[PDB]
DNA sequence: TGCGAAATTCCATGACA
DNA sequence: ATTGTCATGGAATTTCGCA
DNA sequence: TGCGAAATTCCATGACA
DNA sequence: ATTGTCATGGAATTTCGCA
């Protein structure tokens, strides 16, 4: 069987609702498989449209042979089908209640919520401008288990922007007390 | 002049005049025979202001000056005179045109990698589709990978909010563009140093300085017009498929599409490539490092028989840029202050001011 | 299709499948393994489809569409299918720009008189001067005498008035011009009718064939300009002068000005030849007549080395005039019903029409 | 000496009053020496102004070393004097009453004036118009004397108009008794 | 070890207003 | 302180299939 | 019958929007 | 049914003045 190549496989996901920025609500997700590359587009819903929408930009720069999800409503509607079927991307989706990923995915995804929550609070309303700078951090990660970052996967260079202080990630002390508290 | 003169007619011999032809004195005047005709030799103090009258009749070059003065003159080395007039002549000197041809062109190195380097730059106006007049072209220098935003102006704006987009993906080292307000507006140099690219600008009204990018806005118009033919112009909803379509256009000289050269391997679009189906990704990222170095490079072509080439502290004109309906298409002479390279100067200019400029606008200033 | 591919699988020999590649079966499609890897070979009937798939991409030509093929299909005689389609694709004939030269110029015979022909043309508009936007250019083709009318427009009504002045010389045998409006109106057709006047016409948007008049355009506003330098753009009362200043001045290849050639002796302007002071008006005019006929006359040059010229019967196609934003640079192909000459031609048109257009406006219709 | 030429010296003469053409009401009469050929030139005034003007017209063609003319005002004006020394033309004048010109102007003239008297008969207020082919005519006019027309000697070629039919230029009855009557 | 035909490469032409 | 580019389709050249 | 310098001719370049 | 042209100023070439 062959090896794993980038445009094999794209998994996409919503994160939201988040709080109100420049009109938005919610970021669709999307990482390449093989490369945990990642694209993020905010919508205004979670809505087949709004996937369309975000994904004919998307699928104007590569297109995957395989789109990955849950039984999410805007995925499983016949008009997402009708628009992969009109580029032979097959869709495929995991049993409902049961997400299955891969764990190089499953990881990425993870530190994707978390970067956000990080960036979110003192700012919970001005997220939209950061959705770049965002990508560029995640893509310009090293991966522990390969030697390379997603961007050295996919373009086969090193990055004019390396992030080389790996962060936290995590929330200090201030920003605990003021989650605790912007949730009041 | 009337010392010369005089010491000539009494037959002594003055340098210049040769001793062959008899030299008398007419009407107060010292003339000459001489094989086409008897013509007056003036005194060396009348001979400014002749040559004078006579280029200013229709301001005229060499020959056809000279002309006008053999009918009635001779004196030694006229056209040395002729020149040193159409050498001092503003009006001639701002309004003749060249006739020396630039240097040949640089065929300057591909760019190293992708995201070294971008060539920018905007097509329009163009029809109005949905309220949207202009395209933003983005081209990587390496692999010729295209990206299209439609605006609805060439504005610092609508640069800033595409490329913020753009450079969701990448950063790249230096963005090369014309010198267009959206690229020179100081909103625009601060959106660049936030994100530590280099800003790259053409020398002034010389698109063949960024020529990767309009040579690709060729292709764009070219294929939006074969889409749109017999349909109304509306091309905003056809960008995408533009790109994609283009990105993914093989270059028959180097045998790879831009996406090939920029991933290495095709998306899922028709007629994907499928000879690396059994490397792995690492062994596929090497073998197009190799294609990467390996690719066709032309080289400088002939220069044609009567180019100039720019030295050092020589009197050059600058192209007037937008000339106005009867007015000179050059300014006035100015001095090549550094060779940059074969094909582009700097030069203290037509005010005070230092200017690089394309060889392309300058023409040599003639008879020194 | 399926004939001949059975016949094929069963190992025996098929004329363009070449008998050293064996030929089996898998997913239930014919394939092949070819030095660079194993490809499909479509069934005969499917190959038109394939093809036009590949091209419709982005309209590509005959090596980028074929590369695109190749990725998966292998067939005998490739191109020749790839080319059928370019061919054929509507899009691609109008749209493509031509990659082939028109041939050399003719340079037409010099007229033999003075008023056996003129070539006459607007300038304009330029800045109001006394309520002046246009001159009327008027040059004698066989003498390059050249006169000059003021007008507020670029209409059959002035061009008539000047004429009218202009002929009180004498009346021309022909007057040539382009297809501007002023020119092609039926009036102006009575009025050259009325004098026994011939009318010649350009082809269409093509001013190199009224070169004459063009060239001399180029002087006039040359001298113009020079002349104002730093004053406010009064061109109206420089007319005067900027024709006798041309008409006297030497055009160095000939060695003689456009007054000389008219009258065979300068007027009272200044720097007069007087060489023929002791001839009698008869005897100048005698070596008037010599001069003329024996005057330099430039030749063809040499074709570019990739030049073509049109054949009888020939498709090719003509140049869009004023083509809209995103619109093809060509019309439909036709066919060449007459060669004038090699430089001229008479087309049957995109509606239905007889046309007569120069070289210069067509592209012969690619891959036949 | 040398040879009499072209443009050696142009004589000049108004004539008119005429009825009024156009808004115009004389003549400017301009005939080279040497050629015969002639210029004509309608103007408002037999004045130095609108001497210049029509001057300026035809020196601007081509420039004669002397003009003579009778010692009319409009030609003995200093503005004329000026205007003649500003081209390095010589003027040159028959003394009062008498004037003299060549045989081949004298005949010249008269043939103008008998030809515009034939023509402004029947039509007295059109002449304006006709003023080009009266010129035609007079220039492609058989010269007696020499064997050329004024047109041959100036261009060295025949005309494209040559003037066959020489004519009466002789008032036919029906004109004698309408011009005798037109100026009733 | 050499042929005829196909495949490939070369490259001038023209357009990026 | 910066610099031309490259799709195109006939022609020229090389390579291929067969011997 | 030959030299050095002047005079002439050649001609590619560019503009007639 | 029509068609490029020619001022320009360095360079290349020819001619000139003298021997
Ligand atoms: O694209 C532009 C453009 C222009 C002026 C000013 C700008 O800012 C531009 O972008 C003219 N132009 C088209 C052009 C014309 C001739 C060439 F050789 C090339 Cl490469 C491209
Ligand atoms: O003079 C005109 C003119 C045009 C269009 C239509 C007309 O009626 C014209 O008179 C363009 N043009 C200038 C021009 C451009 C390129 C050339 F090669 C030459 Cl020779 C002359
Ligand atoms: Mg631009
Ligand atoms: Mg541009
Ligand atoms: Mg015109
Ligand atoms: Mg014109
Ligand atoms: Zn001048
Ligand atoms: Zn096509």
């Amino acid at each position: 069987d062959r090896p794993q190549k980038p445009f094999d496989k794209f998994f996409i996901d919503y994160i939201g609702p988040l709080p109100p920025s420049q009109g938005y609500l919610y970021v669709l997700v999307v990482v390449d498989g093989m490369t945990g590359f990642t694209w993020l587009y905010p919508t205004k819903a979670p809505s087949t449209s709004a996937t369309v929408k975000s994904l004919n930009v998307l699928t104007s720069i590569a297109i995957p042979k395989v789109i990955h999800s849950d039984q999410g409503a805007a995925f499983t509607s016949s008009t997402f089908a009708e628009w992969a079927k009109e580029r032979g991307i097959h869709l495929e989706f995991s049993t409902p209640y049961h997400p299955q990923s891969s764990g190089k995915v499953e990881r990425k995804n993870s530190d994707i919520k978390r970067l956000l929550t990080k960036l979110l609070v003192g700012r919970p309303t001005k997220w939209y401008d950061l959705l770049p700078v965002v990508q560029l951090a995640l893509n310009n990660t090293y991966s522990p288990v390969l030697k390379y970052t997603p961007h050295q996967l996919l373009f086969g260079i090193d990055s004019n922007t390396p992030f080389a202080n790996q962060d936290t990630l995590d929330l200090t002390r201030e920003e605990e007390l003021s989650l605790l508290q912007e949730i009041r | 002049l009337d010392a010369e003169l005089d010491q000539l007619l009494q037959g002594h011999y003055i340098k210049g005049y040769p001793k062959q032809y008899t030299y008398f004195l007419e009407d107060g005047k010292v003339k000459v025979s001489r094989p086409e005709g008897v013509k007056i030799i003036p005194p060396q103090s009348d001979r400014q202001k002749i040559v004078l009258q006579a280029h200013n009749l229709a301001h005229t070059g060499r020959e056809a000056t000279l002309l006008k003065i053999a009918n009635l003159y001779w004196w030694p080395n006229m056209r040395k005179d002729v020149v040193k007039q159409l050498g001092r002549c503003q009006q001639c000197l701002i309004t003749n045109a060249s006739n020396k041809a630039s240097g040949p062109i640089l065929r300057p190195d591909r760019p190293q990698k992708p995201f070294d380097k971008f060539f920018i730059d905007y097509i329009g106006p163009l029809p109005p589709s949905q309220g949207y007049l202009y395209v933003l072209v983005v081209v990587d220098g390496m692999t010729g990978f295209t990206w299209l935003y439609p605006t609805k102006a060439p504005s610092t704006s609508a640069t800033v909010k595409s490329l913020n987009v753009l450079t969701s993906i990448a950063i790249p080292k230096v963005i090369h563009s014309d010198q267009g307000a959206a690229f020179t507006s100081s909103t625009f140099a601060e959106w660049a140093k936030e994100r530590g690219i280099h800003l790259e600008f053409s020398t002034p009204y010389h698109p063949q300085s960024s020529g990767k990018v309009e040579r690709k806005n060729s292709d764009i118009k070219r294929l939006l017009t074969k889409l749109l033919v017999g349909r109304p112009t509306k091309w905003y909803d056809l960008l995408p498929v533009v790109q994609l379509a283009l990105n993914n256009t093989y270059s028959p000289v180097l045998k790879y599409t831009p996406h090939q050269l920029l991933f290495g391997i095709d998306s899922n679009t028709p007629f994907a490539n499928q000879d690396t189906l059994d490397l792995t990704r690492e062994e596929e990222l090497s073998l197009l490092q190799e294609i990467r170095t390996s690719l066709y490079h032309p080289s400088t072509p002939p220069a044609s028989s009567r180019s100039w080439s720019p030295v050092v502290g020589q009197l050059v004109q600058e192209r007037v840029a937008r000339p106005a309906s009867l007015r000179p298409r050059w300014h006035k002479p100015s001095t090549v202050l550094k060779v940059l390279n074969p094909r582009t100067v700097v030069i203290l200019d037509h005010l005070g001011n230092n200017r690089t400029v394309s060889i392309d606008n300058l023409k040599p200033t003639s008879h020194q």
